[PDB]
């Protein structure tokens, strides 16, 4: 399936982060940090590039917070 | 544009069931799905006033809401309505742009004098539903039409009344203190189920006339009497039988007349079968079969003369 | 009689206090005036009353506005018949004394007379002939036997 694009957006939609292509273009990654006293965050995946039908593509998507070894998470989904 | 301009809406509208038609009060009765479109930045709004990106109002009028936020809207009314409108999944909802939107399922009863029941059974009959808003044509006007649906929504099964073909408009029509509104109309034309009536009136009425016709190659006036006599009574059961069939209105349709004919010939056939066992009787056996010939040559005509007839005068 | 439905009801002003009121309406009323009689060649009278509930010294109705065709025109039929019509003011006595005005329109209405004639009295008249012709027979068991199912007919017919 094509790499879909990403970003990262408030509750109100305001953009925080865009997604980065990895030099081994297999994956796209997202980062951010928290300035404000209480951070509400919502995740965009979209792969409307353009009018394509093409079909059932399926992805992955692992998330983490304070988890920089997501590359590598070799746990199972701990905490919550 | 030194002068300010009017508000530009979007308007659809879709049938899903004709559930009923009241021919003598002349209204019918419809279930359907409304839609209504629009941008104002008046309604314009800021995300971190909720944190959220649709703000929304439910389960109430275009009305209401008006007076609630204290801005003009496009309210509508149905412009034939009877009585009380039921509806289900009202709402409104508007984006931070302005851009807003009104939906509703609807149940709702209709005056209808325009209907014209002269030809019946063969008539033909429209169902127009004209939906108007409440505003002068300078605030708000109706601008174009969506077809968010099939326009007549198909069903299992039969129906009783069969839609030919529809058509949808924007129009303008005049308004109370002046100026002008707009109009959206939506109308069906209609026919009746033609083989329903064919079949269950016309075939046994046509042998029922056949059994008095036949009768008159009989040489034997008693028994010709006699059946003539069993015939007309057979033939007012029948017409009580379908009595169910013949709706009252109060006035005359072409059924009614055909009907009233055929029991009139139908009655003669018997005081001529009275009239040719008394000839009999009194020895003029030549005269009884010269009016049996007559007879048998003339009904099929008259018959034919009288549906000739009807043709010409309701159907052209 | 009961509830009143009504459409477009609204009320408008002027800065010199020029005022007017709108409405479209669905309404019944009692009529008991109705007399019956002579059916199916009767004749009646639809008299639809507006009354101001206000004393005559507050306001009075004074002139009438002809902004339509008093009784307008739908295509086909109709079962009751408009002859003719009019539209008079007069006034009335009132609860707690005095008087209040009062606004009538009357409609003169009739049958559809074709329809009865050619649905009840033809037929009628042939059965009645039917039972007349007979007695030119000699043959009396036959004119017995015609008329007890002529008898019949009748029957099944007024049933009809
Ligand atoms: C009236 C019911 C229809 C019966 C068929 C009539 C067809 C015309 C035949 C004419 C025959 C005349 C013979 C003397
Ligand atoms: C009763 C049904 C009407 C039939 C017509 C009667 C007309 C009067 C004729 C009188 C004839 C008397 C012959 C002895
Ligand atoms: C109203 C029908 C009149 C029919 C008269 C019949 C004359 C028969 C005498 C033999
Ligand atoms: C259903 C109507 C039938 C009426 C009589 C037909 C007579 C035809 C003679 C040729
Ligand atoms: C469109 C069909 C025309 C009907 C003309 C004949 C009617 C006969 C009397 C029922
Ligand atoms: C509903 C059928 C239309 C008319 C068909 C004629 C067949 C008798
Ligand atoms: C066999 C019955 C014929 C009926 C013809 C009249 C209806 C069109
Ligand atoms: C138009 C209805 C006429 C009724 C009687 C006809 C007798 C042949
Ligand atoms: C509705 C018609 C009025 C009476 C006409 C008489 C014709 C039989
Ligand atoms: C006025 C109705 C009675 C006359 C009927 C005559 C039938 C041909």
């Amino acid at each position: 399936a094509p790499l879909p694009r990403l970003r990262l957006t408030d509750s109100g939609g305001k953009p925080l982060a865009f997604g980065l292509i990895d030099q081994p273009g297999e994956s796209v990654e997202l980062n951010y940090t928290c300035d404000q006293d209480i951070c509400e965050l919502v995740v965009h995946v979209d792969g409307t590039d353009g009018q394509k039908d093409s079909g059932e593509a399926v992805y992955r998507l692992l998330v983490g917070i304070n988890a920089p070894n997501l590359r590598e998470s070799g746990q199972t989904p701990v905490g919550s | 544009s030194v002068f300010l301009e009017s508000d530009l809406v979007t308007v659809g509208l879709a049938v899903d069931q004709i559930v009923g038609v009241d021919q003598r009060s002349e209204n019918f009765s419809v279930v359907g799905t409304l839609k209504l479109s629009w941008h104002d930045p008046k309604l314009g709004f800021s995300p971190d006033q909720c944190g959220c990106t649709v703000k929304s109002f439910e389960d109430a009028s275009i009305r209401a809401v008006a007076g609630e936020i204290n801005l003009p809207l496009p309210s509508f009314s149905f412009y034939n309505q009877q009585g009380n409108r039921w509806s289900q999944n009202q709402v409104i909802f508007v984006t931070p742009d302005g851009r807003a939107s009104y939906f509703e399922r609807f149940t709702v009863t209709l005056q209808a004098p325009d209907f014209d029941f002269l030809a019946y059974p063969f008539d033909r009959q429209k169902f127009s539903i004209k939906v108007d808003l409440a505003v002068p044509t300078n605030m708000f006007i109706f601008n174009e039409i969506e077809r968010f649906q099939q326009v007549v929504g198909d069903q299992l099964g039969e129906e009783e009344w069969v839609v030919t073909s529809y058509s949808q408009e924007i129009t303008e029509v005049p308004f109370e203190r002046g100026s002008t509104n707009s109009r959206f109309t939506t109308t069906l034309l209609v026919k009746r189920n033609l083989e329903y009536y064919i079949l269950r009136i016309f075939v046994p009425l046509f042998l029922i006339i056949s059994v008095s016709w036949v009768i008159f190659f009989l040489k034997d006036y008693g028994r010709q009497l006699e059946v003539a006599s069993g015939n007309l009574l057979v033939f007012v059961a029948f017409n009580f039988t379908i009595s169910g069939d013949l709706p009252r209105l109060g006035y005359l349709t072409v059924l009614d007349r055909f009907m009233i004919v055929s029991f009139c010939l139908t009655a003669i056939v018997v005081l001529i079968s009275v009239c040719q066992k008394r000839l009999g009787a009194v020895g003029k056996q030549a005269v009884a079969a010269q009016i049996d010939t007559w007879v048998l040559v003339i009904y099929p005509l008259v018959y034919s003369l009288y549906i000739i007839w009807v043709y010409l005068r309701f159907f052209t």
